[PDB]
RNA sequence: CUCCCAGUGACCGAUAGCGCAUAGUACCGUGAGGGAAAGGUGAAAAGAACCCCGGGAGGGGAGUGAAAGAGAACCUGAAACCGUGGACUUACAAGCAGUCAUGGCACCUUAUGCGUGUUAUGGCGUGCCUAUUGAAGCAUGAGCCGGCGACUUAGACCUGACGU
RNA sequence: CAGUCCGCGGAGAAGCCAUACCGGAAGGAGUGGUGGAGCCGACUGAAGUGCGGAUGCCGGCAUGAGUAACGAUAAAAGAAG
């Protein structure tokens, strides 16, 4: 009964990061890549925009965050405990902390996977994706 | 295009032959005149008690018992299995309203 | 185009089966016999006529002679050209089983299977395609 | 008088091994496996059938608050709008259609929005 | 001590297991002086020949 | 009668029992409970620590009468 | 009373019925003693001349026959279980094996549908029985399918319900 | 299984096999395919009358698996049949 549609679209986005918490940000991605901002038209498929981070190491941790923030992450060795890399240090790559935010929260499943795929973060205030002519967003949501 | 609100009949711009619950009036003598609440007649859409000026008639077609399906039921270690039968009673009209 | 009744069809209607060999009770895991026929399966008959024969089991001593028999009905029997034949089909099914008490250690009896097979052949022209 | 099982058994267990048919492994072919699965089956069947409408509700709201959004309104606003003016008594699904009919749907904003002024 | 498998092996797993018991067909190759097929490095099992005749028969 | 058309009084034959046979009626156990003296027969009428016990006052003929009002 | 004979049966009909469709045999035991599976061409043998591949065994033709979709491993020939072929599928996947939903492919003989088979993704989701205060349990039983398998009978009995 | 009806059947019974049909369920029909000689429906009567379980019984077939082994470490090799 109820209409469902097409994968048909593919649209790209240059969200910024520069002065905007993290956080903050990462939802506002989040919910643009699982798809809410169009009429989320199906749960079964992946209807998001493609999402172009740019500026990412000029991201802000609103607290003492900067510090005293930890990145727990196991590899299965003993020893290999909470390989904690927590900080600022971090920003020795700073793209990935973006992404981890937004994988956070977005699906664990199969589909949950497959739609990091189209989150292009650029810590420089440069990026390939001129081809794909990328649209802007504000970070400011309302 | 628009759809039966199914709590009993009531709907908006369509023009089809859809099935809904059973109606009380038997053959296709009904000729239901039912109210509908939206409408976009003309691309021009109407809606709220604007509604309530505009009626669509629409006749009846079939009296009707619909797809069976069962009713079953369990709880686990204590005994206890169920089954039943069942079929929904229907009246599919076609519809030719204002 | 078809009979009033399958009591009549069974009189004017004989039904042979083109290209058949079986070889019944062949004193053989299947197992190990489907290996091979598994080799010879699809291909040109005369292929498989020099596969089966430098394949090094026992089991191909079996399947060699099944697959003369389908050449050979195929041509004897049903006309068919022998520069056309080829391994449309093979498969081995089971038999029955031979079933024989075995004596193991501290007084225990055990159960074993000597396990027999129909191995079987349907060669045809390769005048499809 | 002697009465055999026979025929009896064997109808059972054909018809649960007929309703047995998309099942994996053993849950398709065993008698007993088949009818265990079945169990569970049963349980998840009588679940899911008044459970499906709490799904389709959730996709129904989901697609409307996106309109809504999408005009700069959003749900809980956009249906207190719709239910303030006394006259919008449509089910959410039918909202649905319209935001997949974007003209009227921005009327019904529209209006909505001219009612908690 | 006697370990002992725990839940019977399923048909599918099984099958997964015996994947790589497919047989490897001899790269047969016809002797250049004769009819028939023959092994390669071997001697032509239906002539005999390796270069002259090589074995009796 | 025609006698396959004989049929005899309504509830003037109540079927069987068939305790055991499955879930749709009285089925694990029969009628019996879980466990105790409800396993095969053996045990009678008496309460198994005391009898009830009173005192015997005793005669042992008689010879009445018929009666005719 | 019934080794034995006849007659009869809301008795059995090949796991039933005697243990035996025959056998107190085979087999087990020094012994006293224990102790099995059972069956079915076809009307009639007309029981497959003859030819083909193979030492065979087995098979394909031909004939006989109503049927060889009966051929002597000879009524049917269910299930587990083993295969051959074809549709759809599957090699960043976390999974009581399903449940509902949506899409993709295939097909149309109670069947063009509120369809059948399959499938991708989404959501959902602690095998069964037993024994338990409490069971997904790392508590018991169980390899799987078949088939045997447990609330009966008796009596000039006692007691209750219903019916005549 | 029995009594009594109604019947069916070598233009083919039961049984077996698919099946989207039907009743509220136990279930029962339609059509097709084997099968080849007995059998359905209604009313009544009697039961050895409905199985997933009992480390249940008789039976067949799986998994472990082409795995462990092939029963003394007194070895065997060439020709020829
Ligand atoms: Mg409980
Ligand atoms: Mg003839
Ligand atoms: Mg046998
Ligand atoms: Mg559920
Ligand atoms: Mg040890
Ligand atoms: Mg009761
Ligand atoms: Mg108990
Ligand atoms: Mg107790
Ligand atoms: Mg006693
Ligand atoms: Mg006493
Ligand atoms: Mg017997
Ligand atoms: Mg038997
Ligand atoms: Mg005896
Ligand atoms: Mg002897
Ligand atoms: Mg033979
Ligand atoms: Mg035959
Ligand atoms: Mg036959
Ligand atoms: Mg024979
Ligand atoms: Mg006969
Ligand atoms: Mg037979
Ligand atoms: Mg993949
Ligand atoms: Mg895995
Ligand atoms: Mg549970
Ligand atoms: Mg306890
Ligand atoms: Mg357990
Ligand atoms: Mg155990
Ligand atoms: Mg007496
Ligand atoms: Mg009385
Ligand atoms: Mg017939
Ligand atoms: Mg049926
Ligand atoms: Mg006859
Ligand atoms: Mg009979
Ligand atoms: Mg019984
Ligand atoms: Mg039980
Ligand atoms: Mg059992
Ligand atoms: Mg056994
Ligand atoms: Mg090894
Ligand atoms: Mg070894
Ligand atoms: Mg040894
Ligand atoms: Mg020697
Ligand atoms: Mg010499």
């Amino acid at each position: 009964k109820t209409y469902i549609p097409k994968n048909d679209e593919q649209n790209w986005v240059v969200v910024d990061a520069s002065g905007v918490p993290l956080g903050r940000l990462a939802t506002l991605i989040a919910s643009r890549i699982r798809g809410k901002h169009r009429p989320d038209f199906t749960p079964n498929m992946i209807q998001g925009d493609f999402v172009v981070v740019i500026n990412a190491a000029q991201v802000a941790l609103t607290g003492k965050k900067l510090d005293d923030k930890v990145y727990t992450r196991y590899t299965g060795y003993q020893g290999g405990l909470k390989t904690e890399t927590a900080r600022e240090a971090l920003s020795k790559h700073p793209e990935r902390v973006i992404e981890h935010a937004v994988f956070g929260m977005l699906p664990k499943g199969r589909q949950g996977r497959a739609m990091h795929t189209r989150l292009k973060v650029y810590a420089g205030e440069t990026h390939p994706h001129s081809a794909q002519k990328p649209q802007v967003l504000k970070t400011q949501p309302l | 295009m628009f759809a039966i609100i199914q709590t009993g009949g009531k709907q908006a711009r369509v023009s089809e032959g859809d099935v809904i619950r059973v109606e009380s009036l038997q053959g296709e003598a009904g000729d239901k005149v039912e109210l509908k609440a939206l409408f976009v007649g003309g691309e021009q859409t109407v809606f709220g008690e604007d509604a309530g000026k505009y009626t669509v008639q629409a006749e009846v077609v079939e009296h009707g018992r619909g797809k069976k399906i069962y009713i079953r039921k369990y709880k686990s270690g204590v005994q206890y299995r169920r089954r039943t039968g069942h079929r929904q009673n229907f009246t599919a009209i076609k519809i030719l309203g204002i | 185009q078809t009979f009033r009744n399958k009591k009549q069809r069974k009189q004017q209607v004989k039904l042979r089966k083109p290209g058949f060999a079986v070889a019944k009770y062949v004193r053989m895991s299947p197992r190990k016999v489907r290996l091979v026929v598994d080799v010879i399966r699809g291909k040109s008959v005369q292929d498989a006529e020099d596969l089966l024969r430098f394949i090094p089991r026992s089991a191909s001593e079996p399947v060699a002679k099944v697959l003369n028999s389908a050449k050979a009905n195929a041509l004897h029997n049903d006309e068919m050209l022998e520069d056309r034949l080829f391994v449309k089909e093979a498969y081995v099914d089971a038999g029955p089983t031979l079933k024989r008490l075995i004596p193991r250690a501290r007084g225990s009896a055990n159960i074993i299977k000597k396990r027999t097979s129909h191995i079987t052949i349907i060669v045809a022209e390769k005048g499809n395609k | 008088p002697r009465a055999k099982t026979g025929i009896v058994r064997r109808r059972r267990h054909k018809k649960v091994l007929k309703r047995a048919k998309g099942f994996w492994g053993s849950r398709s072919k065993q008698y007993r496996n088949a009818f265990q699965t079945l169990l569970n089956a049963a349980t998840y069947e009588y679940r899911d059938r008044r459970n499906k409408k709490r799904d389709f509700r959730r996709l129904w709201i989901q697609r409307i608050n996106a309109g809504a959004r999408l005009h700069g309104m959003n749900y809980s606003t956009f249906i207190n709008g719709l239910k303030r003016a006394n006259i919008d008594l449509n089910r959410k699904v039918l909202a649905d259609i319209a935001a997949r009919e974007p003209e009227a749907f921005k009327a019904l904003v529209d209006a909505s929005r001219n009612a908690r002024q | 001590k006697h370990p002992v498998p725990k839940k019977k092996t399923s048909k599918s797993k099984r099958d997964m297991r015996r994947s790589h018991h497919a047989l490897t067909a001899p790269n047969l190759t016809e002797c250049p002086q004769c009819h028939g097929k023959k092994l390669s490095h071997h001697i032509c099992p239906n002539c005999g020949y390796y270069d002259g005749r090589q074995v009796l028969a | 009668m025609k006698l396959h058309d004989l049929k005899p009084t309504p509830g003037s034959r109540k079927d069987r029992k068939r305790v055991g046979r499955g879930p749709g009626g009285t089925d694990k156990t029969a009628g019996r409970g879980h466990k105790g003296q409800k396993s095969r027969s053996g045990a009678g009428k008496g309460a198994f620590f005391e009898g009830g016990r009173s005192r015997l006052i005793a005669r042992l003929p008689k010879r009445g009468f018929n009666n005719v009002g």
